[PDB]
């Protein structure tokens, strides 16, 4: 069934379990043509596909050349989403091939479905809660290796750096969806507040800065503080 | 012309010929119906007074054999029979059309309705999709499951349609996941045509054989399988025209035969609007989406 706020912590059990968030995949600039036409340029995307548990990302590349000669390309980003993460699954070792796939747009259902039916017993699954994955390319280490790509490439990350050495998957995967969730309403302050302090630096191997404990409350509550202050923005509340 | 004689009515029943029917009471003299058309199959089905649940009936063609209904009181219906003794049921035909106590199959002269129907309907099909070959004709009512319905009981009183799933390995080709599930000629065209019923008529026929199940009998699986296979043929670039045309003239019939109040259950609003609309079939419908439009705007 669905994912809700009801059936959150099976997030964190022991089945293996991805989210695909299919948001950043078909990326476009919008501008005018010499005839003052409107007309978009592809720029590259990317397939977000994480283990809730483990913090490991399959970051797949999506290279503009995929788009080239095609026709309806927001359905086509879906398929091709689709595709990707069938034979990332396939890919996998048996014991590694996750038991459910949750999307986080409703209309990667059936796409998904049709290239899992050679998968009948991994679940595919809606979710109500909404997701910030979308800021994905809000995190510059991402960012950097989807843009510089030249070709079709897979790349991994754990996108909880190290965090689980001393937290749980609950927390950490609250603690992205706070940071992400923060990038995705106001990215300048975001990011502001994760890079204020010189001193606090990102490990070549990270992703995001080697905050201690309590640096890691202050961020978080600084974060917190972001979205509701942007919210009454929103809403004139 | 052709008689299904009944040896009494002992239970007040509406009992149904084709799209024709009447009320019968309690031990009224009723015994059968006479003057039914040779050429096409028929259903006689029945409802009786006390249990307005439940329709039931009998799909027959009267070349393949003398079939008359009797009551039974144990399992508390009307049951089709078929006498071998010719002889013996030319006898209690004539002695009843002589006593006067039949009704006649009341066909108007201008009406295709049934033909139309009915065109491509088969005894011969209906037998393997209702599996009981010791009797000519066909049990069919209300409760009856389909097989697809079964694999998500008793396989005996089992429809036997011929499965559609469009999420489904038969539908999808590998490799061609996004084709074929957006364009489903392949899966119409190798698959179902050529492949499983062998041509359009044995296709159309359980198309129609499915529609009347449901108009008659309120089978649910049976309407299940006749939206699945107009689904099919509409969500297909590449059909046969001579095929379109037809289906055209197919949906055109039942549409127009279908009880008004009934329209809710028995039009599966997404299928209907994706075909008549949505499909790459769209502008193939022009009658079907005519009598549509201005018999159930409201669906639409």
């Amino acid at each position: 069934g669905a994912m809700n706020s009801s059936n959150y912590a099976e997030l964190f059990n022991n089945d293996i379990k991805l989210f695909v968030d299919d948001t950043n995949v078909y990326r476009v600039t919008v501008h005018k043509t010499f005839e003052g036409n409107v007309a978009t340029k592809a720029i590259n995307g990317c397939i977000f596909t994480l283990n809730p548990k483990t913090g490991h990302l399959f970051l797949k590349i999506i290279h503009t050349s995929v788009w080239a000669g095609q026709k309806r390309l927001s359905q086509l980003a879906k398929w091709k989403t689709a595709e990707e993460v069938s034979a990332l699954v396939r890919s996998l070792p048996k014991e590694e091939q996750p038991k459910q796939i949750i999307v986080t747009r409703k209309a990667m259902l059936d796409p998904l479905e049709v290239h899992m039916l050679d998968f009948p017993n991994i679940a595919i699954r809606p979710t109500e809660l909404r997701l910030p994955f979308s800021a994905a390319m809000s995190i510059d280490k991402l960012s950097d290796v989807v843009m510089k790509a030249t070709e079709p490439q897979m790349v991994l990350f754990n996108i909880y750096d190290d965090w689980l050495d001393r937290i749980s998957s609950y927390t950490a995967f609250s603690r992205l969806t706070l940071l992400l969730r923060a990038l995705k309403t106001n990215e300048e302050s975001a990011k502001m507040i994760l890079l204020s302090d010189p001193t606090i630096t990102i490990k070549s191997y990270h992703l995001w800065p080697s905050f201690t404990d309590e640096q890691w409350i202050t961020i978080e509550s600084q974060m917190r503080d972001l979205i509701l202050t942007e919210y009454g923005r929103k809403y004139n509340v | 012309m052709n008689t299904v004689p009944f040896t009494s009515a002992p239970i007040e029943v509406t009992i149904g010929i084709d799209q024709y029917s009447f009320n019968v009471k309690e031990n009224q003299p009723f015994h059968g119906i006479k003057d039914i058309p040779i050429g096409h199959v028929h259903v006689i089905h029945f409802q009786h007074a006390d249990n307005s649940s439940m329709r039931y009936g009998y799909w027959f063609d009267c070349r393949m054999g003398n079939f008359y209904i009797q009551y039974d009181p144990k399992d508390g219906l009307y049951k089709m029979m078929e006498e071998r003794d010719g002889a013996k049921f030319e006898n209690i035909v004539h002695n009843f059309k002589e006593r006067q106590m039949m009704v006649s199959y009341p066909k108007i002269d201008e009406d295709d309705t049934w033909y139309n129907l009915t065109e491509f309907v088969q005894m011969d099909k209906i037998r393997k999709i209702v599996r009981k070959d010791e009797n000519q004709f066909s049990y069919v009512d209300s409760s009856m499951t389909t097989v697809q319905e079964n694999e998500l009981s008793d396989p005996a009183h089992s429809l036997n349609y011929t499965v559609i799933n469009f999420k489904s390995r038969e539908a999808i080709r590998p490799g061609h996941e996004m084709e074929d599930f957006l364009d489903k000629s392949y899966y119409l065209n190798t698959v179902m045509l050529q492949g499983i019923f062998k041509n359009s008529s044995n296709y159309f026929g359980e198309l129609q054989f499915a529609f009347l199940n449901a108009m008659f009998f309120g089978n649910y699986g049976s309407s299940l399988q006749w939206h699945a296979m107009i689904e099919l043929i509409c969500s297909s670039a590449t059909v046969p025209k001579h095929m379109l045309d037809k289906l055209d003239e197919i949906l055109y019939y039942q549409i127009k035969t279908l009880p008004e109040q009934y329209s809710d259950i028995l039009l599966n609003e997404r299928v209907w609007n994706i075909c008549l609309y949505s499909s790459f079939q769209k502008n193939s419908l022009h009658n079907t989406e005519k009598i549509m439009e201005n018999k159930y705007p409201e669906l639409l």
